[PDB]
RNA sequence: ACGACCAGGGCUACACACGUGCUACAAUGGCGCAUACAAAGAGAAGCGACCUCGCGAGAGCAAGCGGACCUCAUAAAGUGCGUCGUAGUCCGGAUUGGAGUCUGCAACUCGACUCCAUGAAGUCGGAAUCGCUAGUAAUCGUGGAUCAGAAUGCCACGGUG
């Protein structure tokens, strides 16, 4: 980093929905390399987001993004897992979906 | 629902519920349910006076109570009147089977003090 | 005019009238703590060994970390807190004088 | 812990028993087998078992059939 | 005799201190059923299938194979369904008792493993301190050396990432 000045790698995106930045998003949730899992609680918390919060699951998901804001949207999906963690709800689905929610209408 | 077992089991799965008595792990609750003919998953509720004296009864070949408590401590006390190394042991609370007495005896020894 | 003056020197010995010996001591302002591990420094005063092993943690400094139990006797008053304070002006005062270095 | 076919015990002391149940009981044997089973032939007899340095007495007793000499005998002393 | 032989004991002790590891404190999980995908080695006083018995550790019977053939050897995470619903719990497994397997003249001091039962502390850890810039970190299992037997250590190997 004081002389090897190079860039940061670009992953490739979300097979679901085409979207690079979501492909960022699963990583910090996902623990012990488990891409399987950590997957499947992203997808299930935006469809409750979707459903039941609001349609356009991909701007829902932006407007949340926006009020909590490449190193701007890295620590704002980082503040969204991990305060998802310390919540009172039964399932990681369903705490970030909360999340999601509040940070929706910024509270 | 009081069994031979007198200490009430929690209102719920029966394979739980009978967890609670002492001298029933989780093994020996899924013998019990298997030879009266009581699904695991079946709570105390619609768990009929039927239904629970045929387990008290499936219970009844095995001691489980304070009965059960001095039955181990009077198998301790066969070694430590007898005057053995066993029951040195257990006079002064150190490990029997081996465990090393350096460090890391934390459960034997109790808490610490200098 | 207010200080005061080292003239005998080192050591002289006499005999006492009933028995043993006298050594006098030079007028000396100097404190070597060079020898050992501040665990020592622990051993040296008297009530502090009946109180260690009382703590929170198997390890402390006994100045920064919560839940000190020796801090605990001094904020009882079983311990004067002139003792205390002076205590970790030895701690302080080894980060000072291990500074360049020496060794024996 | 060990294998159900057959209990162990070592020759030169079984034959201490023998002689022993026949003759009567004697002063208390002197003997280095810390790995025997004690048999129920031997129960009144003391047999003194050797703990690295001496030789301790064990008055045999009913509930000692089936345990080891090395179960009476500690190998240090500790103060 | 500072030599040598043998028996037993000690190297594994226990009021404590320090460094190095494993498993945890859990719903990114626990358990039950169903089920998919590795690479790299080891094997003749050895690996030992199939069949049969035991809840199980295993045992009996008994081939194949000095081996790209046969055996260890069904990889585990994962996937699918059901369950528990945030608690000292169907978390976590310590400790202890009882009943046993196998190794070996011989498992008390001091072995491994299975079964039943018991269910400590612990609900994410102060000052301080370490590793790592990519198939790396993290994590999942497998194999080997040592070895009659005795791996949370060490050496390798892949899976996901
Ligand atoms: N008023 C009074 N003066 C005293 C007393 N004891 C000593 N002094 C005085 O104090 C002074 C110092 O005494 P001194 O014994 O020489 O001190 P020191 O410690 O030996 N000095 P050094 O360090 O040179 O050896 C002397 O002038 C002495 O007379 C006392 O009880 N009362
Ligand atoms: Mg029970
Ligand atoms: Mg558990
Ligand atoms: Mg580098
Ligand atoms: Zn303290």
């Amino acid at each position: 980093p004081r002389r090897r000045v190079i860039g940061q790698r670009k992953i490739l995106p979300d097979p679901k929905f085409g979207s690079e930045l979501l492909a960022k998003f699963v990583n910090i949730l996902m623990v012990d390399g488990k891409k399987s899992t950590a997957e499947s609680i992203v997808y299930s918390a935006l469809e409750t987001l979707a459903q039941r919060s609001g349609k356009s699951e991909l701007e829902a998901f932006e407007v949340a993004l926006e009020n909590v804001r490449v190193r701007r949207n890295a620590l704002a999906m980082r503040w969204i897992v991990e305060a998802a963690r310390k919540r009172g709800d039964k399932s990681m689905a369903l705490r970030l979906a909360n999340e999601l929610s509040d940070a929706a209408e910024n509270k | 629902a009081r069994i031979a077992g007198i200490n009430i089991p929690d209102h719920k799965h029966a394979v739980i519920a009978l967890t609670s008595i002492y001298g029933v792990g989780k093994t020996r609750s899924k013998a019990i349910l298997a030879a009266a003919g009581i699904a695991e998953d079946v709570k105390i509720s619609e768990l009929s006076e039927g239904q629970i004296d045929t387990l008290r009864d499936e219970v009844a070949k095995f001691v489980v109570e304070g009965d059960l408590r001095r039955e181990i401590s009077m198998s301790i006390k066969r070694l430590m009147d007898l005057g053995c190394y066993r029951g040195l042991r257990h006079r002064r609370g150190l490990p029997v089977r081996g465990q090393r007495t350096k460090t890391n005896a934390r459960t034997r020894k109790g808490p610490r003090k200098p | 005019s207010g200080l005061g003056q080292h003239t005998t020197t080192a050591a002289r010995l006499y005999h006492f009238p009933h028995g043993g010996d006298v050594i006098d001591s030079p007028g000396v302002r100097e404190f070597g703590l060079w020898h050992l591990e501040p665990e020592q420094i622990t051993q040296g005063f008297v009530e502090f060994h009946d109180y260690l092993g009382l703590c929170k943690y198997r390890d402390c400094k006994h100045d920064t970390d919560p839940g000190c139990a020796i801090r605990e006797a001094v904020e009882e008053g079983k311990i004067a807190e002139t003792r205390f304070e002076n205590y970790h002006r030895i701690l302080e005062s080894m980060a000072q004088v291990k500074t360049r270095k020496n060794f024996s | 812990r060990s294998l159900k076919k057959g209990p162990f015990i070592d020759l030169h002391l079984l034959k201490k028993v023998e002689k022993a149940v026949e003759s009567g009981d004697k002063k208390p044997l002197r003997t280095w087998s810390r790995r025997s089973t004690i048999f129920p032939n031997m129960i009144g007899l003391t047999i003194a078992v050797h703990n690295g340095r001496q030789h301790v007495p064990v008055f045999v007793t009913d509930e000692m059939v089936g345990h080891k000499l090395g179960e009476f005998a500690p190998t240090r002393t500790y103060r």
